[PDB]
Parts: structure tokens; sequence; C-alpha cells
């Protein structure tokens, strides 16, 4: 009654299932800057306060892309062909190949006629 | 609105599918941050000259606390207000080499939470086959839980171990003695849990070796070198429910248990009025005596400590003592008899 | 989603931060952040990665609901709603002139709104309550003390998880079930009541149903003393 708050409203606030907001600023996938009230589930609050990541996985094979393995663009290609759908920082994870490229220097000798 | 109202179980379970599983190089990079975070907890400590206990929350209270610095801090045992920042204001303002190790410190804490989620499920997993065994199903998970959380901390990587077959210890440990903890309305020692779960394993063998139901004989000759028969049956009335007074009796309907339960620690209308006229006649009695032939047995008596050895050590504050004072009860109790005796006024208190 | 940042020699602010904008975030303040969110800090890499991420305070449980009914001003949503009221009439007013009469009520009494919700429990005197032996070495006691147990270990399950600083999925669960307790205790039956674990299936009478004599204890009252 005094909080405009359903019945089924109630529900999810007071056993656990969907965040009543109180102070925000902000505004994903809406494009509204949602008020001071309202309920929202796990997968909407773990967008807003914690971010947008998506990990992906890969068989034994090769990166196609860990060299520019720092950005990334919405569905752009890596590896055999995996494309991530989302628009940020591509980054390594656990590597398995790596090579070392040692450069040398000496001093060489010579006679030509 | 009714669609469903037993959720906790399955909602919980869904929650709990949110989480993926680790790879066998996941689990062990996870942990790797979490001893260098412990360790940098340590180095800080030694170096700012903070508490590791202290620090350890400080660090929590950013990884976590965008609220969680607790609502009320603790009635202000603990302190949560500006003082949070002024020690994560300490340990930003430390020097390159020295301020790395928070770096660590927030990384480990951050694992922390990982390594836990991650593995949640094993908790469930395992805490099903425990079910009903004295203890709710949720009530186990979480117990357990805190088992998967005490896995981690005395954990080191080191040692190969396989995670999955090693908190799989942890948690049981604190299924089992949250079990014998918890589960009855009159808290028992664990190993008298282990005497009654001992019992009731051996009390279906005997059921079936002797075809009928044996006796307190038969079990102690079979349960153990010390075991007696008058034992058995205290083992087994402590073993018991108990009654609920809020049992319906017969009728169903209107009479409960305990509605037919007397008193008798309260004084009834005959009683109460008979021990106040037995006092209204002792003031009424003892009253034209003297005020140590009343008052050594208002100090034995007429004031409760025994004083069998307790009256002839103390001078009694003014007086003597020895061999005396064992004769002074002959000066103030054999007193009484002789006005009992005549005029017979404290015969029938007896019974 | 992550705005990264690079850094030369200082930085300022560890990973778990919350930042922008235009706040100092590296370089004794000349590498700045504009976007809110995480920080990062990666150790390897000198990359200080700002998460794209909010800092919501939208919560959960009667904590969230408590903090609401502090924050309600009666005077205003009595004079709010004397402005909502006959203006739809059919709709908007029908509903709405309902809720005005608790509003005057509540003003009329002295109740804050938040002692609806509970944070101390109070716990009946234990001789109405109580714990007697009677026969073989078996005692008989209530429902009510067996429903404050099952509460307990429960807020003091949630202090040591609290305390431990635990996830907060976990955080949670305990919660459900302390919300699941206290209810079963104030009013045991309004969700799918518990029983004592074996024995019967017999529901356990909470205070509610002890009040309204709910099991044929209110047709028990009238047949008198």
């Amino acid at each position: 009654t005094l909080l405009d708050l359903s019945a089924t409203e109630l529900e999810q606030v007071l056993y656990f299932s969907k965040y009543i907001v109180l102070d925000p600023k902000g505004a994903i996938l809406n494009g509204v800057p949602v008020e001071k009230r309202q309920l929202l589930t796990d997968e909407e609050y773990r967008e807003l306060r914690y971010g947008k990541q998506e990990t992906y996985p890969l068989p034994p094979g090769v990166d196609a892309l860990v060299k520019d393995g720092e950005e990334v663009v919405k569905g752009q290609e890596l590896a055999p062909g995996v494309v991530s759908r989302l628009d940020g920082v591509a980054l390594y994870r656990f590597p398995r190949r790596v090579r070392v490229e040692y450069v040398k220097k000496e001093r060489a000798g010579l006679r030509l006629p | 609105p009714k669609i469903s109202t037993s959720d906790p179980v399955r909602q919980y379970l869904h929650e709990i599918g949110q989480v993926p599983l680790l790879t066998l190089e996941e689990e062990v990079e996870l942990a790797r941050k979490v001893e260098e975070g412990m360790e940098a907890i340590k180095k800080l400590s030694e170096i700012t000259g903070l508490d590791p206990d202290l620090i350890r929350e400080v660090v929590r209270a950013k990884i976590l606390g965008s609220a969680r610095v607790r609502h009320i801090p603790g009635l202000k045992e603990t302190l949560d207000p500006k003082t949070v920042e002024e020690i994560d204001q300490k340990l930003k303002s430390l020097p390159k080499e020295h301020k790395r190790y928070l770096h660590i410190a927030r990384e480990g804490e951050a694992a922390r939470q990982h390594l836990i989620e991650a593995n949640l499920r094993l908790v469930v997993s395992i805490a099903k086959k425990y079910t009903g065994r004295g203890l709710s199903f949720l009530d186990l998970i979480q117990e357990g839980n805190q088992g998967l959380i005490r896995a981690v901390e005395k954990f080191e990587y080191k040692r190969r171990f396989k995670f999955s077959t090693y908190a799989t210890w942890w948690i049981r440990q604190a299924i089992n003695r949250a079990i014998a903890d918890q589960a009855r309305t009159i808290r028992i020692p664990v190993h008298m849990v282990e005497t009654i779960n001992k019992l009731s394993r051996t009390a279906r063998q005997l059921q079936q070796e002797l075809g009928r139901e044996p006796t307190y004989e038969e079990i102690a000759e079979a349960m153990g070198p010390g075991w007696d028969a008058k034992r058995v049956e205290e083992t087994l009335k402590i073993a018991q429910e108990p009654v609920s007074l809020e049992t319906p009796i017969g009728d169903e309907k209107d009479s409960f248990y305990g509605d037919f339960i007397p008193d008798e620690h309260l004084p009834s209308p005959v009683d109460a009025a008979t021990q106040s006229l037995l006092s209204e006649e002792l003031e009424k009695a003892l009253s034209k005596l003297s005020e140590r032939e009343a008052m050594v047995l208002k100090l034995r008596k007429g004031l409760i400590d025994g004083r069998e050895h307790t009256l002839e050590e103390v001078g009694a504050f003014f007086g003597v003592t020895r061999e005396r004072i064992r004769q002074i009860e002959n000066k103030a109790l054999r007193k009484l008899k002789y006005h009992e005796s005549r005029t017979r006024k404290l015969r029938d208190f007896l019974d | 989603k992550a705005r990264v940042y690079p850094f030369e020699d200082d930085v300022e602010v560890s990973t778990g931060d919350r930042v922008a904008p235009g706040d100092v975030l590296a370089d004794g303040g000349k590498v700045k952040s504009d976007v809110y969110g995480r920080v990062e800090v990666d150790l390897v890499r000198n990359v200080v990665r700002v998460v794209e991420s909010y800092d919501i305070d939208a919560r959960m449980g009667a904590e969230a609901i408590q903090q609401l009914l502090k924050e309600l001003d009666l005077e205003a949503l009595e004079k709010e709603l004397l402005e909502e009221m006959k203006h739809p009439s059919r709709a908007r007013r029908a509903k709405a002139r309902k809720r005005l009469e608790v509003v005057r009520a509540f003003l009329d009494s002295g109740n804050r709104p938040e002692w609806m919700i509970l944070e101390a429990v109070p716990v009946l005197p234990p001789d109405l309550r109580p714990m007697v032996q009677v026969d073989g070495g078996r005692f008989a006691t209530s429902d009510l003390n067996d429903l404050y147990r099952r509460l307990i270990n429960r807020n003091n399950r949630l202090k040591k998880l609290l305390a431990q600083g635990a996830p907060e999925i976990i955080i949670r669960n305990e919660k459900r079930m302390l919300q699941e307790a206290v209810d079963a205790l104030l009013d045991n039956g309004r969700r799918g009541a518990p029983v004592t674990n074996p024995g019967s299936d017999r529901p356990l009478r909470s205070l509610t149903d002890i009040l309204s004599g709910k099991q044929g204890r209110f047709r028990q009252n009238l047949l008198g003393k």
C-alpha cells in the first residue's frame, strides 16, 4: 500500500530475486536513466554494477589476433574462426606458445679481390 | 499471485548454475593470486605496522565495500565511517615498491571471491547426500559452503592436490560437526553423538541376528569392552526427541499434551499460606529471644549458609569461639524445644 | 568493454576502486579517466583498465525496503495524494484514496513505517514455553523453542559469513533463509510450514497459531476456564 509496490513486486525484493534501486545515475541497454525505484534481475544487475564481459574458448590451435590482443570491434574475427559479440578489449589468458627471438650482434672478417 | 513459493531450493540451484566450472589451469591460477595476496597482506602489516586482521578488512571494504561496509559498524565495535579511507589512504600513499603489495592484496581478495563461487556446486553435490540426517538441505549447503571457504584459507597450491577432491574433505567436516551441534533441541557432545551413531548402527544387526529385539545385556557384549548393561538405557533415554507440548491428546481437536502438565515449583494457596503462617509464628516464637539465641540460628539457618565449619573459625564479629559454639547451638537450638512442647504451636507443621 | 589507460611512472587508485569523470587516475594528475567503472591496474603490462560499469545503490532484502520507509515523508505523501484525490475518479483515485487513509492513520498514531520491518526480534519469556521433564528421562517443550533455535543458527551463521566477507550470492541465500525463518516463527504457514524433522509432518505452532488459537484452541477457549 504505502510504497506503490505491488503484491508480486514486494516478493522479488523481500525474498531475493530483483534489486530495488535507491541512488543510480545510469542507462545501459535501456538508453533510459532508471529512476530512484523499481526492480531488476541478476543478469541485469551483473551488467550495470559489474560491466559487460565475455570469455571465449579454443581448441589446441592458433591465436590469429593476440598480436592485436588489446582491442576489438563488434563481431571481429579471431583464431580459426570465433568472432566475439562485444565491443571493447580483447585480452590474453593462458599462453601455451611463446616465441623468444634472440637479437644478437657480432663482428665479421672479410677479404675481397 | 501464486506460481511458486518453495523456490529457496530451486532458486539457489539456478543461481548456482550461473557460475561455470574452472580449468585445471584456472583453478591453479586463481589460487596463486590469493596466497600472494595473503603474503602481501602481511608484507603490508610489516611495513605499515598495522595488523594483518585489520588490513584484510580495509582491503575487503573496497573490493566488496561499495556498500558492504556494514550499515551499523558492529554497534561501534567495528569502525566503518570516515576511518576506512584514511587507512586505504595510507596504503595508497606508500612508495611504489611497498605499494605494489596492495595491488597484489586487492587481486588476491578478488581472486578469493571467485574461487568460492566457482566451487559452490560442489557443496550442493555433497550436502545432498548428507540431507535428512537431522538437518535441512539448505542448512547443510550453507554450512558446507563455509567448509568450502575454510578449505580455501588453509590451503597451499604448491602441493598440487586435485582441488576437486581436496575441499571435499573440509566440506564434509563442516557438515558433520554442524549436524552434531545443531540438529537437536538439546545440545550434546560430539563424541556423545558418535556413541549413539554407533548404537544406531549396532542395533540393526542385533535386530536381524537375534530375530527378536535384543536386550540391554545383549548390546554391551557386542558394543565394546567397557560397556555396561545399565548404560545403554541412559544413552537411549538421552537419544530421544522429545515430546512436544503442542502434541494434541486423543480428542485431537481441543486438548494438547501440555494441558495436563501440573505445576509443583509454585506454592499452592494452601502451601503459600502455610509457608507464611510458619514464618509469622517464628517472629512470634523467637521474638522474645536473645539476638544471638536467634541470630546464631539466623546466621546458621536464618541466613542461608550451612555454617558447619564456617562459624567456629570466624569470631562472628563480637563473641567467643572454640569448644563453646558447638554448645551455643545448645544455647539456641535446644531453647526452642520447650515453648514448642508446652504451647504446641509448631508440632503440626511437619506433615 | 573497458577504457584502457597507460601510465608512464606514478599511479594512484587500486583495483576495485570506482572513478570518473576527469578524476586523477595516474601520474601526479596527468592521466585522468573519463568514464565510470571498476579499476583493474594490470600488474604485468603497465595499463590501468577502467571496466565500463556504474555504481548503483540497488539492493535486495528488507534492508532496501527498511530504507524507503525512513526516506518516505508522510506530510508530503498525504498532500501529494490529496492532488491524486478525485481527478481520474473511476480509475487512479479509487485506489490512490485508499492509500491515503493509511498515511492518515499512521500519522494519527505516531508510527514510523519502518517499525513494521523487524531488526530487533523480541523473545517470549521462557516459562510460558517451558522445557519440563516428564517420564523416563524424557522431556517436553514447545515448538516456539525449536522455532527460535533454527532462526539463530542462521543469524549467527550470517555474522560468520558477513565477518568473513564472503561472496554476495551466499550472503544472500542466508538472508533468504533468515526471512523464511522469522516468517515461520512470527506466523508459520504463510509459505508452506516446517515440521519437527522426523517424528511427523505436524507444522510447528507459531506465535500466530497460538494467539488466534488456530488449531482447535479458539474452540477450546470458549469452553471457558
